């Protein structure tokens, strides 16, 4: 079931990995614009895809990517559980409805075939928000996420939050769409989606190096006027 | 970049006539006086204070209260670029003007045009309304009334000018443009104008020597544009500051050692002294 | 001019030279997979050309060398020369088939069959063209007929972009075919630079700390010259450089031991010499600018100008002869002096 | 001392090279063919071309001040000369008579 | 007077060469390819300026 809300101040992270303190900088890259519609779910990628959830029953773990959802082209299937990540890049024959029987993956897909790339570590989880952002460019795979608590709230908290790099898949595949993956009997589950587009934004570090605030310099005139200021 | 010429020899002469007429304006405009005069002890002049004016012993650096206010208020190692100090510190200027206030008060403009001559001061105001066309009974009759509105008016000085915000913006605008010509100038070191690096360590240690030229060559010539434009700029400026220091230094001759007839030169009314 | 008259004259500069040399490459010695692009015997058609990502891995180019004289070994963005000395972030290698009259026809900006129907390369490439002949392999009695090439596309080709969909042509390739027709095996390699912290990079090896001196120092690859000295930076657990307001480098990781090291400049400054009329004495004083006396007559003043050295300071006061900085100046009383200026008589 | 320092940069300015073969126009087109001389001529243009525009961008500047001397000489020889003067230092110093 | 002229100049410069095969972008850019193209504007660009 689809529905709308704002996506106020939400989804800044750390384009490289240079340190500074104390200064102003412009950046230019794809961002999520402040103030925007985020689909709330109960799907194309796009040039970027921004994930935020705070369920806590565990039943959401790992995505589906891909562009045709078939055996004849590589896809990611991301699979998270209690002790390590799973990351493939195998042409699995992609089913209709994939799913988590808990832990066969039958369901999820038939078979595993020809591929190169593998990569197992700590899982990328651990009143608690989580953030992620997906975006392919480049022939890499980036991804972000923080972990920050939250009062009782129907829609995104109000204030500023700096997302830190994750990992950097260096897969450089073809992805046109992608769905989530559950595990499970019925449920229900809830989560936003939202899109990124290129946007130049003026980011604020402090003393100690980490981003406290940020201005979209094409929001309105202000907003254009303090840009141009610096 | 020995091939170019001798655009670095014309850069330098600019540069250093730019500094000694910066250090000749502030000569030329404070030392007035060769004579360091000095205040009585006994600070009595009539009925007027001049305490908000004259310098303070008890603080270290010797300066009036509204030179501490001005002082305060103000406010404000790179690649080839560096700053020269003055000539003249703060404590000579201060000098100086305590030099001419103790002079102007204590001689009135008899110091100068030659030997100082002393006189009280009722009398010397007094002069100086008979050199307005008010004749001397006005002020001998009204001494405590203009004491008092002398003390009111030096009184709300302090407040009004630390009230305003933007009362010295014409002092904060040097310093304004000064950080952003220097800023831009060390900006402009990031660009590329059209070659593969902007860094000459890079290009140096990835192609061969016969190569390389090309690439050096255009960034010796963006670098030249850019000195020459900040040069240029800044002969600019340095025109206008020094028709500013002779206009000071034209009203500090005729306004402080004298009293001008000139309307609306030395303030709006009838000029009695400064 | 052989004759100075009295003043203060700016003549030239001075810096700290270097007193060594660090490198820091890391530990981790691997080989890359150079073997098997090479005398695979099996090269695809141009018009499905192979792509291999290299890299965690130690490039050597000696072997380039070692395996045949290649007709073509052409690099444009680099000077074939220097390849091995330096990192990459990741190198892409696309091996195939194509004519010998053909192998000029792969260069950036330029026009023909396969460069806009098989193969389109970008404006702004960056690596080495290297082709060599493969008649005596590639080329049946009978004609080898696997290797096939698109001739009609609707449009033109968009940089790396590889399609799949009689618009081929088989070649043919027979021993008795001339110059100009053979197979040729052509590879051609991209380079990425200005990335993430490159890993292709190994034929050197390293060297010990060293602080409190200007030292060069090479940190994977970040060459330049400086001091060396600890720094109470909270970095993150994934930055790597530090910048400030000028956009310089001021900060840097040791990749061995995870340590915060500031980086700054040698000393340096101007150089003023200060003399009285030729025709009155040859002694002088040297002034160093905005230096501490500490880093450079027999005599040694400091004042906020800079270091003085060979002029003695006289607590007397006298009327200003040659200016130096804030309220010295210097004459030539026979000696040099440098005292404060007076301002006049009291009175 | 000005003109004259002025004058000797820009007529030494003639013999740099600006990355050319040479410095002499007869020497380039009496060695290079004309479809290669004009490369070689380009750069010699725009440096002279810079030189000359350097050269009156100064001239203009000094011309400006020395302007400003000539009304103040101006104002000086007709408050000074023709009449007297009680502006205090402006004809001197002391209290002033003639000029 | 002098205003108008400087304006007038100003904007007569623009059918200058500086040296190059044309004076306009678009005939370059059509009848010539990228890597020319590119080495071309820039005479303009700094003419210009
Ligand atoms: C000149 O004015 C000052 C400032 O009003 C007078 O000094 C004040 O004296 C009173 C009484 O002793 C103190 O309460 C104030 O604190 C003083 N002001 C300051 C700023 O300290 C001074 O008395 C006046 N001159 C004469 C001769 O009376
Ligand atoms: C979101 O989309 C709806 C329609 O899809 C539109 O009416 C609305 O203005 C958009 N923005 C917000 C903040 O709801
Ligand atoms: C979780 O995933 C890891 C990674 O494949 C696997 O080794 C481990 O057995 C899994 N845990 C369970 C309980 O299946
Ligand atoms: C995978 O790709 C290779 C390469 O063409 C092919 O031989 C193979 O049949 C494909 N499928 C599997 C399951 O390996
Ligand atoms: C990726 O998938 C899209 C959608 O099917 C397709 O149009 C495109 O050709 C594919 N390849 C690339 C390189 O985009
Ligand atoms: C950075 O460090 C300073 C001093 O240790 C501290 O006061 C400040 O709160 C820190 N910044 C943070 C924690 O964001
Ligand atoms: C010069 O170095 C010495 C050495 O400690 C130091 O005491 C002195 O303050 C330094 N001078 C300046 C001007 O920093
Ligand atoms: C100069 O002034 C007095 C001399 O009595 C002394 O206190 C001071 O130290 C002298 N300065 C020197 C000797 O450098």
């Amino acid at each position: 079931t689809q529905s709308y809300t704002n996506s106020f101040t939400r989804g800044v992270y750390y384009p490289d990995k240079v340190f500074r303190s104390s200064v102003l900088h412009s950046t230019q890259d794809l961002f999520l614009p402040f103030f925007s519609n985020v689909t709330w779910f109960h799907l194309p990628f796009n040039d970027g895809v921004y994930f935020a959830s705070t369920e806590k029953s565990n039943i959401i773990r790992g995505w589906i990517f891909g562009t045709t959802l078939d055996s004849k082209t590589q896809s990611l299937l991301i699979v998270n559980n209690a002790t390590n990540v799973v990351i493939k890049v195998c042409e699995f024959q992609f089913c209709n409805d994939p799913f988590l029987d808990v832990e066969s993956e039958f369901r999820v897909y038939s078979s595993a075939n020809n591929c190169t790339f593998e990569y197992v570590s700590q899982p990328f989880l651990m009143k608690n928000l989580r953030e992620f952002v997906f975006k392919n460019i480049d022939g890499y795979f980036k991804i972000y996420s923080k972990h920050t608590p939250i009062n009782l709230e129907r829609d995104l908290p109000q204030g500023f939050s700096a997302l830190e790099p994750l990992v950097d898949l260096p897969i450089g595949i073809n992805i046109t769409r992608f769905q989530t993956l559950l595990a499970l009997t019925a449920g229900a589950a809830a989560y936003y989606v939202g899109y990124l587009q290129p946007r130049t934004f003026l980011l604020k570090y402090n003393e100690n190096g980490t981003i406290t605030d940020a201005v979209d310099c094409a929001l309105d005139p202000l907003s254009e006027t303090k840009c141009t200021l610096k | 970049l020995l091939q170019y010429g001798s655009f670095c020899t014309q850069l330098k002469r600019a540069l250093t006539g730019i500094a000694v007429e910066q250090d000749k304006n502030t000569q030329e405009v404070f030392a007035q006086v060769k004579q360091i005069y000095k205040t009585p002890p006994i600070k009595y002049f009539g009925g007027f204070n001049f305490s908000q004016i004259l310098p303070d012993p008890s603080k270290p650096s010797k300066r009036s209260p509204i030179e501490d206010l001005l002082f305060n208020k103000v406010t404000l190692k790179f690649n080839g670029l560096t700053v020269l100090p003055p000539l003249l510190t703060d404590e000579m200027i201060a000098q100086y003007t305590s030099a001419l206030l103790a002079g102007t008060i204590t001689s009135g403009w008899t110091f100068g045009a030659g030997p100082a001559l002393q006189i009280p001061f009722p009398m010397q105001m007094a002069y100086r309304f008979n050199g307005i066309g008010v004749t001397q009974n006005v002020l001998y009759e009204n001494q405590k009334l203009i004491a008092n509105q002398f003390n009111s008016a030096i009184g709300k000085i302090q407040d009004s000018l630390s009230s305003t915000p933007s009362a010295l913006g014409k002092l904060q605008d040097v310093v304004n443009h000064n950080a952003q010509a220097l800023n831009t100038l060390v900006k402009q070191l990031s660009s590329k104008f059209g070659a593969i690096s902007s860094v000459l360590n890079d290009i140096l240690s990835r192609l061969d020597p016969p190569e390389a030229e090309v690439q050096i060559d255009r960034l010796i010539t963006g670098r030249l544009q850019s000195l020459q434009t900040y040069v240029t700029q800044q002969l600019i400026r340095a025109a206008e500051i020094r028709a500013s220091a002779n206009l000071a230094a034209t009203k500090m001759s005729e306004c402080v050692l004298g009293q001008s007839k000139r309307v609306d030169f030395c303030g709006k009314g009838y000029h009695l002294m400064s | 001019s052989f004759t100075v008259e009295k003043g203060i004259y700016q003549t030239s500069n001075f810096r700290v030279q270097p007193t060594e040399s660090i490198v820091r490459f890391p530990n981790i010695t691997n080989l890359c997979p150079f073997h098997e692009v090479f005398n695979a015997t099996t090269f695809a058609s141009v018009y499905a050309w192979n792509r291999k990502r290299i890299s965690n891995c130690v490039a050597d180019y000696s072997v380039i060398y070692n395996f045949a004289p290649f007709f073509a070994f052409k690099c444009y963005g680099v000077s074939p020369t220097k390849l091995n000395d330096l990192c990459f972030t990741n190198v892409y290698a696309d091996s195939f088939v194509i004519r010998g009259n053909e192998v000029s026809q792969i260069a950036p900006g330029q026009t023909g069959n396969i460069a806009d129907y098989n193969y389109k390369l970008p404006d702004d490439f960056t690596g080495c063209v290297i082709a060599w002949n493969s008649n005596k392999l590639d080329s049946k009695p009978s004609g080898n007929y696997n290797y096939l090439y698109r001739l009609f596309r609707k449009s033109k080709l968009k940089p790396f972009e590889r399609d799949i969909s009689s618009p081929l042509q088989s070649y043919g390739f027979r021993p008795t075919y001339g110059v100009g027709h053979q197979p040729y095996r052509v590879v051609v390699l991209s380079f990425e630079l200005l990335h993430a912290p490159a890993t292709v990079c190994g034929p050197k090896k390293s060297t010990n700390l060293v602080k409190n001196k200007c030292v060069n120092f090479n940190f994977n690859g970040l060459t330049g010259t400086g001091v060396l000295t600890e720094s109470n930076k909270k970095f993150l657990p994934f930055q790597q450089f530090g910048r400030d307001i000028a956009d310089t480098t001021d900060a840097v990781r040791d990749p061995q031991t995870l340590e915060i090291l500031d980086i700054t400049p040698c000393s340096f400054g101007g150089v003023s010499v200060i003399t009285p009329g030729t025709n009155t004495s040859n002694q002088v004083a040297v002034l160093y600018q905005g230096v501490n006396c500490t880093e450079v007559g027999s005599n040694v003043f400091q004042t906020r100008a800079g270091c003085l050295i060979g002029a003695e300071y006289v607590n007397n006061s006298y009327e200003c002869d040659i200016p130096i900085g804030a309220g010295i100046c210097a004459s030539y009383q026979q000696s040099i002096i440098a005292y404060t200026m007076s301002l006049g008589a009291e009175n």
